[PDB]
């Protein structure tokens, strides 16, 4: 009635690579990147678009695996930035596009895995 | 050493003082001359004024540009006078003096 | 106020000018 | 002994100006006094007006450079063609040097040894055009590219351009070992190395009666190295790469000024190289291979840079078309392509530096441009419209009168090839204009307006590619006249 | 919070024309030249906000 | 004045001399005939 | 047409782009307008001037190199 | 904010803000004209293509849907946006942006009151 | 003195103000171009005044160098021909700019910008005597119609509509390029006047013949490539889609009447039946697929595509009425098509529906544009006393006279012209009305209303009237006929 924007509130559980959990804010309906931009763990200006063909990676999160099959999986390229934008030219199985990942409601408490930041300048 | 000093392309206008001095063609420079060795020194020590602001070296820079322009004006009118000498310039100005 | 009282600038005015007469000069003389 | 270095004098004061700025730049940015100025803005500058004046002491004495040409055969000899191109590559480098500044500026990145390093490439390169021996040549071509090594990885604790550096080290010693392999090989099987005494006891005589492998396996070996040098297929194994690890406006001097040196020095190799069995169709399948490489890679490529360097590929074959006839007009539609593709690369650069204040990365950064800053919009898609050959352009002239000396050697199989790359390039190029002309994202991104520099330059650029076919008269002569005083 | 606004609001001109040019020169870092230089750049003190006020 | 006056004369002076037209024509023609000759023996030259 | 107006057209019109490509009022400054049409007329002139020469210096070279040919029976 | 979204205010595209609109840590989506007497609250969220009726109050925490209407006193529901008023939004934008480059033109950089501060500092001293 | 230089310059000069106006002055922008435009079309009409219909060789010639060795260069000139597609051309834009006056706001004067560069550019192609220059124009109007498709497209699939517009041309542009080259390397230059005069090989008459058709059958909708014009033509604003059947579909099918023509006698008459065997088949299966269409746009265009493949029946049947029909078709098309796609897009510029199904029953209601509708589609219903049927029935003649069979089935086609137009006719204005779709709407106010004047007099002037138009240029056509041959 009111549309408080509590309702659309998702909260996650983002890790860095130093092994520190971290609470997390987000919204329902935009993307998981955007969710983990207002905490600043990945640089903002590193990902500014939210196309799918500005990728390179740099979104790149790790999911545990009761996470993966409540989101719909990679459909023809999100496995090709992982598989060409990588040290080892071979998919994970357990990572995802963090801008390809929007936020549902049922989706809080979703643990994410954020890797080490890697170059993006030039 | 052998030095042979020859154009190819010769000299369209008369050939006079095929080889000349150096203090000759400095002792040669015409008022033309003179204003095109003027000009490329000023513009040279404005340039190096208005670009030496921001980092601070205000005078210095100036300095560096002057010496730059002053080399750069000196050839030019160095490479006219001689190049008018050798011939292959409009000349009009030295058939007349010689 | 009567002097400018600035041992670096005034040159710098004075190149530039003469700049502009040889210039000026360069275009008329040639 | 003084008025015979009126034939190398400006060199000589572009070398002495180099040194006047080095030793101003490492006396002043070292003082307490000025508490170490950035002193790179001040340095591009004056190096700018440096290369201006040797500019104007090369052209206002085109009757000089000539006298005491005996003195100087031995070492080197610059006939018209050597002028027209001298005169053409410091424009090039004098334009690159203009349009990055503002990179000094908003980029903080206050190193003038950058500058110094250009100048020393400018000199290496000024060298190198008149370099009228299999010495001269490759000492030249070391000069530069010990420069570009160094200012390609200038940016020490980034990440791209350190490893773009040493892939670039790399490949050019690996180049300059094949070639100078090339140059000794045939000196020992014909005992000169001068170009007139090379000229002389092989062109009359290459396979007709009998044939030598040494000098023919040195050619080769030769044209294997120029090859490398301007990265054309299949002999581009890092190219790309250099491209986009190293600074923007490294990349925008990269491809443009040491291309124009190595042709011409192709152009001064191909008076001797008279075999016609080992240098055109070499460069003939070399031609075709980078066109389609080209047109087939830079279709997939969502970046900027490496989209430019493909494309800069593809127009390097399209240039080794016009090598590939070997006439007159075979070298005119090369001079002429050489000068538009420059002057069309100076245009991109020009843009892509003025966006890289926000840091612009991928091709849909640039979305959504018809409406933050239309202008810019339509000067970047009159820009990739010259480089699809698109007829009322300038970038269609250089094609056109390429694909027609293509026609005047009977190479019918190069003109089919070379239109469907250009149908398959003019396809990703207005790919560019749909992005950001037709398709509305819902993010957009803001770009800052760029300096007068740029802007400047960006204008003048956009009016000769828009206005070129309206009066073509005078590069079309000029052309005429350096393809054929290349042989007289 | 409103001492910093009442000291900004009445710098004299020859003050806040010294404060504008610092905060120019002092508007991007480069660590490479820097350290390369052995030299290193801190802030000026008039150009720190005090810490009350940061989050 | 009528309307006939005020655009026979008109129109007449409009048309421009049809005689002079095909002769330029035909002497254009002509030298660019010649022309093409000349640049097709320019074209002839061998590089060397 | 006199290969000046145009000139002095042509360096107002890349004035007013120059200045409008940067997101600025098209009449900054005059100043720089009226010496960018003085520019471009000096431009224009002396790009016709210089295709007049080029054209004048590559008959003289093609007769020469027609002629070098013509002595070959 | 109470919501525990960063409090930073940010202004789309195409947003019409509206006389006495008293923003303060909201968030604002493109195209989102706002009315006159707006008292926009910490972590308050209005959604695109939404419009908000003059004289509008929400507390913090509380969002505008997408392409809506609203108003009153509180957060309160009036009407659903037609497809063909809806896109009137852009064209109000750049109305007024055209309006206020008309009044841009109106002065030139660097105002001549300088020469009014030496003729009133000569009256009298330095 | 009223030379082709002003016609081309007024133009340039129109669009060169434009560029430096500021946006908010929306009031002087449409103004200054709605003049500029109006200008243009009196200078176009003036020179039909003095256009002294009876000298065999070229109008006012304009030459200026465009190679150091004046090889080839600007060389501009009408005949007989490529007059009245001048004054169409530049009579055909003003109602561009008058269509889309009301929502000028919103385009902005980058409307106005490519309207006008299409503008001059279409001037510069008819009115070009050099061959290469013919196609940098020719090839020249890419960039304005690939940006109207694009930037002020109606729905959002606009993407893929205009690449196939763009790479279809460009495949053939190049496939002639290829010929304009073997060409030049052969004779030597490119001047019309010379080419023209010049002894080809059999062997390569045909080479080059299929060179030139590669892309002349690409701008004339022909049986193999005919896709791109409906996908990109329905997917473009009404101002701008009113002139890709107006001027831009008019390039090839002319362009035979200039450049392959008179250019290879000896291979049109080895390749007639080809061209025959094309077209016959092309009115009948491009008319059938009309039958079973739904969106408004595509059957009008799908109809164009029928009347140029019967104009190409009727052009290459070389006789001195055949090509004459061809031309009196081609400008009664060019209006006709052009009327009837305005009278399709007001209808979407107050629905937004472009389709049969919502509308219906519009004769209850708006009688003023169902009058209209009516009178054009008649036009397209090929009635005698309108300007098509002095069209095709001149293409039926030249036709029979070479050939019998081809003119029954060029026939079919306007006895099947009356099974999908008059079909349409009855189901968008003069069916049951509908409350439930269309809830309510307006009539033609006094622009579109205007507009259609000038159509609806010029169609019945040059149906009841056609002796001027085939009097300006029967000795051109006589001319063009008679070539190579000298029997
Ligand atoms: C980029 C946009 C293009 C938009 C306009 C395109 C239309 C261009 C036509 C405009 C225009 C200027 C060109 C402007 C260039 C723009 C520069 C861009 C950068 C500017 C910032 C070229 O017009 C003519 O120029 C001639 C130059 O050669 C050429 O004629 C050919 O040349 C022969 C060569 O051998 C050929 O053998 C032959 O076949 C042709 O005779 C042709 O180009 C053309 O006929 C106007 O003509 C100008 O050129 C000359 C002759 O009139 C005039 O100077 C003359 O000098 C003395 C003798 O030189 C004369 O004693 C003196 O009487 C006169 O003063 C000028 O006063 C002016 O009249
Ligand atoms: C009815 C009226 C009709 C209309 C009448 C029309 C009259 C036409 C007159 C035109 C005057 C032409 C003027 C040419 C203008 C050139 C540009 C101005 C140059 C200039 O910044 O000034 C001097 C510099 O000095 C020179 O380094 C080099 C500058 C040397 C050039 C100065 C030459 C001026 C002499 C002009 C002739 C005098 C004739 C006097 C005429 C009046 C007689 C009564 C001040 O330096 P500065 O360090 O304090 O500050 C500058 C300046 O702030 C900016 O450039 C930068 O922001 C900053 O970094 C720094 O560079
Ligand atoms: C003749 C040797 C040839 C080889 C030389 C190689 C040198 C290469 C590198 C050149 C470096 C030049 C460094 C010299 C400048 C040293 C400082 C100096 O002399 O300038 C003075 C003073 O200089 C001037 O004021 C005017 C400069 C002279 C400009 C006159 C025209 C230019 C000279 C013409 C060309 C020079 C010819 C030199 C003799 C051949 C600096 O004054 P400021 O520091 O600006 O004032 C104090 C600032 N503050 C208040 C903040 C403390
Ligand atoms: C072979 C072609 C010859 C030239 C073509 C013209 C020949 C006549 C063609 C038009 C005939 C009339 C058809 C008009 C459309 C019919 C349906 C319609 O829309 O009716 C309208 C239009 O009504 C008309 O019929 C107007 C007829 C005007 C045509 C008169 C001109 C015919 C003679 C001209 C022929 C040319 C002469 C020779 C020129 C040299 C309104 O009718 P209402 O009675 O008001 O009923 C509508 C319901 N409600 C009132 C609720 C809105
Ligand atoms: C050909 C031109 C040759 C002369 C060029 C002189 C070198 C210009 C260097 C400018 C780069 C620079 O140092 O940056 C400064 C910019 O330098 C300038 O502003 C002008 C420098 C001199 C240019 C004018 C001199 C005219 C003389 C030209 C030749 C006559 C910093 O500007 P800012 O920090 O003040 O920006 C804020 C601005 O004030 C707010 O609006
Ligand atoms: C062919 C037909 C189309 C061509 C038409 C040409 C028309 C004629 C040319 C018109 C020129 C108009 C110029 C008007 C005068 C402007 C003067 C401004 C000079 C100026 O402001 O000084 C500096 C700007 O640098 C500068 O402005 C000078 C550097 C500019 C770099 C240009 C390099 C030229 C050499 C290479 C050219 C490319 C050749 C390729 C073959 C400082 O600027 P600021 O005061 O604003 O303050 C710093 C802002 N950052
Ligand atoms: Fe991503």
């Amino acid at each position: 009635g009111s549309k408080k924007v509590s309702d659309r509130i998702v909260k996650l559980s983002a890790i860095d690579p130093d092994g520190y959990k971290q609470d997390i804010i987000g919204l329902s309906g935009q993307t998981l990147l955007r969710a983990l931009t207002h905490t600043g763990l990945i640089d903002p200006a590193s990902h500014r678009l939210d196309d799918i063909e500005a990728c390179s990676a740099e979104c790149e999160v790790q999911i545990a695996e009761e996470w993966l099959e409540k989101l719909p999986p990679r459909t023809y390229d999100e496995e090709y930035v992982l598989k060409r934008s990588s040290r080892s030219r071979i998919l994970n199985k357990h990572s995802r596009l963090g801008c390809q990942v929007v936020l549902t409601q049922e989706l809080q408490g979703m643990v994410v895995a954020v890797p080490e930041a890697k170059p993006w300048d030039i | 050493m052998n030095t042979d000093i020859t154009a190819l392309e010769k000299a369209q206008y008369p050939v006079v003082d095929r080889n000349p001095a150096f203090t000759k063609v400095v002792g040669n420079f015409s008022t033309l001359d003179y204003l095109r060795f003027s000009t490329i020194t000023g513009i040279s020590v404005t340039v190096g004024y208005l670009s030496g602001i921001k980092p601070g070296i205000k005078g210095p820079s100036m300095v560096t540009g002057g010496l730059i322009g002053l080399m750069g004006g000196f050839m030019y009118a160095y490479q006219n006078s001689a190049g008018r000498l050798m011939g292959f310039f409009p000349n009009d100005g030295e058939v007349a003096s010689y | 106020p009567k002097v400018s009282e600035d041992k670096n600038r005034n040159y710098a005015v004075v190149a530039g000018v003469v700049a502009i007469v040889g210039s000026i000069g360069w275009y008329l003389k040639a | 002994m003084f008025n015979l270095f009126l034939a190398v004098f400006p060199e000589i004061f572009i070398i002495n100006a180099t040194f006047i700025l080095l030793i101003h730049g490492v006396v002043f940015s070292t003082s307490k006094k000025y508490d170490y100025p950035p002193l790179a803005s001040n340095v591009g500058w004056l190096g700018l007006l440096s290369v201006l004046i040797t500019l104007l002491l090369l052209a206002a004495g085109a009757p000089l450079l000539t006298i005491a040409h005996l003195f100087w055969n031995n070492l080197f000899r610059r006939d018209n063609f050597t002028y027209f191109c001298q005169i053409f590559l410091l424009l090039s480098t004098a334009g690159t040097i203009s349009m990055c500044f503002d990179f000094f500026d908003q980029e903080r990145f206050d190193a003038f040894e950058f500058i110094v390093l250009i100048l020393l490439s400018t000199c290496g390169m000024l060298f190198m055009i008149s370099a009228y021996d299999l010495i001269a040549m490759y000492l030249a071509i070391e000069l530069q590219s010990l420069c570009f090594y160094v200012i390609a990885a200038s940016k020490r604790k980034s990440e791209f351009s350190t490893e773009a550096g040493l892939k670039y080290l790399i490949l050019g010693a690996f180049s300059s070992g094949i070639l100078l392999f090339g140059c000794s090989m045939i000196y020992g099987s014909t005992g000169a190395t001068h170009f007139d005494q090379l000229a002389k006891i092989l062109t009359g005589y290459e396979i007709t009666g009998a044939r030598s492998s040494g000098i023919f396996m040195g050619i080769l070996f030769i044209a294997v190295g120029f090859l490398f040098k301007i990265t054309a297929v299949p002999f581009h194994m890092w190219a790309p790469d250099i491209y986009e690890g190293s600074p923007t406006p490294v990349t925008a001097f990269l491809s443009i000024a040491p291309k124009i040196s190595i042709f011409a020095n192709i152009l001064r190799v191909f008076i001797y190289g008279s075999y016609g069995a080992t240098l055109q169709q070499i460069f003939f399948f070399c031609s075709i291979a980078s066109m389609i490489l080209g047109a087939l890679a830079a279709m997939a490529q969502t970046k900027v840079k490496r989209l430019l360097a493909y494309s800069s590929i593809g127009h390097v074959g399209y240039i080794c078309i016009g090598f590939s006839c070997g006439t007159i007009e075979g070298i005119q539609s090369l001079l002429i392509g050489i000068f538009i593709y420059a002057l069309m690369t100076m245009d991109a650069f020009a843009i892509v530096l003025a966006l890289r204040q926000t840091r612009v990365k991928y091709i849909a950064d640039l979305g959504a441009l018809a409406k933050t800053n239309p202008i810019l919009a339509i000067t970047f898609s009159i820009t990739m419209f010259s480089y699809a050959g698109i007829p009322p352009l300038a970038g269609f002239c250089s094609k056109f009168y390429l694909f027609f000396a293509a026609l005047g050697c009977g190479a019918y199989f190069l003109a089919l090839v070379g239109v469907v790359t250009s149908v398959i390039g003019c396809f990703y190029y207005i790919r560019l204009v749909k992005r950001m002309f037709f398709d509305t994202p819902r993010t957009w991104i803001l770009y800052e307006p760029m300096d007068r520099n740029k802007s400047l330059l960006l204008a003048m650029t956009s009016f000769f590619i828009t206005l070129f076919l309206l009066y073509p008269s005078p590069l079309f002569s000029v052309t005429h006249q350096m393809a054929l005083s290349l042989y007289l | 919070l409103a001492q910093i606004h009442a000291s900004e609001n009445s710098k004299s001109f020859e003050q806040i024309e010294v404060e504008r040019a610092l905060r120019k020169k002092y508007a991007r870092k480069d660590e490479d030249y820097d350290s390369m230089l052995g030299i290193t750049r801190e802030t000026p003190p008039e150009l720190i906000l005090p810490d009350n006020v940061l989050p | 004045g009528f309307i006939m006056e005020f655009a026979e004369n008109l129109v007449l002076r409009l048309m421009e001399n049809p005689e002079e037209r095909d002769r330029k024509a035909r002497e254009h023609i002509y030298e660019m005939h010649e022309r093409c000759k000349k640049i097709k023996e320019m074209w002839a030259l061998p590089i060397r | 047409i006199s290969a000046t107006m145009v000139g002095a057209l042509l360096g107002l019109g890349t004035q007013m782009y120059s200045n409008a490509l940067r997101k600025l009022p098209y009449m900054r400054h005059p100043w720089e307008h009226v010496v960018g049409m003085g520019l471009g007329a000096v431009f224009a002139n002396q790009l016709v001037k210089w295709d007049v020469k080029l054209k004048e210096d590559l008959d003289v070279m093609l007769a020469k190199a027609r002629a070098a040919n013509e002595r070959r029976y | 904010s109470p919501t525990g979204l960063p409090a930073q205010t940010l202004i789309d595209r195409y947003v019409t803000v509206g006389a006495y609109s008293l923003l303060r840590s909201c968030t604002i989506e493109p195209e989102c004209i706002i009315g006159q007497h707006s008292i926009l609250m910490e972590g308050s969220l209005v959604e695109t293509r939404s419009i908000l009726e003059a004289g509008s109050v929400l507390p913090p925490g509380r969002r505008i849907p997408s392409g809506e209407l609203w108003g009153g006193n509180p957060a309160r529901f009036i009407r659903t946006l037609t497809n063909e008023e809806t896109l009137e939004i852009p064209k109000l934008a750049v109305a007024i942006n055209h309006l206020s480059g008309d009044y841009f033109s109106e002065f030139l950089p660097y105002s001549t009151i300088y020469l009014e501060v030496e003729k009133f500092k000569k009256s009298l001293g330095i | 003195y009223f030379n082709l230089s002003g016609l081309i310059l007024c133009p340039v000069l129109g669009s060169i103000i434009l560029l430096f106006i500021p946006n908010s002055r929306i009031r002087l922008i449409r103004l200054i171009g709605l003049c500029a435009s109006l200008i243009t079309f009196l200078y176009s009409l003036v020179l039909w005044i003095q256009f002294d219909s009876s000298t065999a060789k070229f109008q006012f010639v304009e030459s200026l160098r465009w190679l150091p060795y004046e090889n080839i260069n600007f060389y501009l000139g009408i005949d007989g021909i490529s007059l009245f597609f001048v004054i169409l051309t530049t009579f055909l834009i003003p109602i561009c700019i008058l269509v889309g006056w009301s929502g000028m706001r919103s385009y902005g004067k980058e409307y106005i910008i490519a309207f006008l560069i299409c503008e001059f550019l279409m001037i510069a192609v008819f009115c070009m005597l050099d061959l290469l220059l013919f196609y940098v124009f020719f090839e020249s109007v890419l960039i304005p119609m690939f940006i109207i498709i694009g930037v002020w497209g109606s729905r959002q699939r606009k993407i893929k509509a205009a690449y196939q517009f763009f790479l279809y041309t460009l495949l053939g542009s190049l496939f002639m390029l290829l010929a304009i080259l073997l060409i030049l390397f052969q004779t030597g230059t490119t001047d019309l006047q010379i080419l023209l005069t010049t002894e080809f090989s059999e062997r390569r008459q045909i080479f080059l013949w299929i060179a030139f058709f590669a892309s002349f059958a690409v701008k004339v909708p022909m049986v193999p490539v005919h896709i791109w014009l409906p996908e990109a033509h329905v997917e473009a604003p009404t101002a701008g889609s009113v002139i890709l059947a107006g001027i831009l579909l008019k390039f090839g099918t002319y362009g035979f009447l200039r450049f392959s023509i008179p250019m290879f006698p000896e291979a049109t008459l080895c390749f007639t039946p080809f061209i025959y065997t094309l077209s016959a088949i092309a009115i009948i299966y491009t008319s059938l697929t009309t039958l079973r269409q739904i969106d408004l746009k595509k059957i009008i265009a799908y109809s164009s595509v029928a009347h140029m493949n019967l104009v190409t029946i009727g052009m290459f049947s070389l006789n001195i009425q055949g090509i004459g029909g061809s031309i009196l078709l081609m400008l009664s098309h060019g209006l006709v098509s052009s009327a009837l796609f305005l009278c399709v897009g007001v209808l979407y510029d107050r629905h937004k529906t472009r389709l049969v199904r919502y509308y219906g029953g519009l004769v209850s209601t708006m009688p003023n544009f169902s009058t209209i509708f009516f009178f054009f589609t008649l036009a397209n219903m090929s009635l005698p006393g309108t300007s098509s049927f002095i069209g095709e029935f001149l293409i039926l003649v030249g036709a029979f006279q070479r050939n019998s069979l081809v003119a029954t089935l060029a026939a079919l086609g306007m006895i099947l012209g009356a099974a999908y137009s008059l079909w349409l006719y009855n189901r968008v204005v003069s069916g049951n009305l509908k409350p439930d779709f269309l809830h309510k709407f307006s009539d033609l106010n006094g622009r579109e209303v205007f507009i259609f004047i000038p159509f609806l007099v010029g169609l019945v002037w040059m149906g009841v009237y056609p002796k001027v138009f085939l009097d300006c240029m029967h000795t051109s056509v006589s001319n063009l006929v008679q070539h190579g041959k000298f029997h």
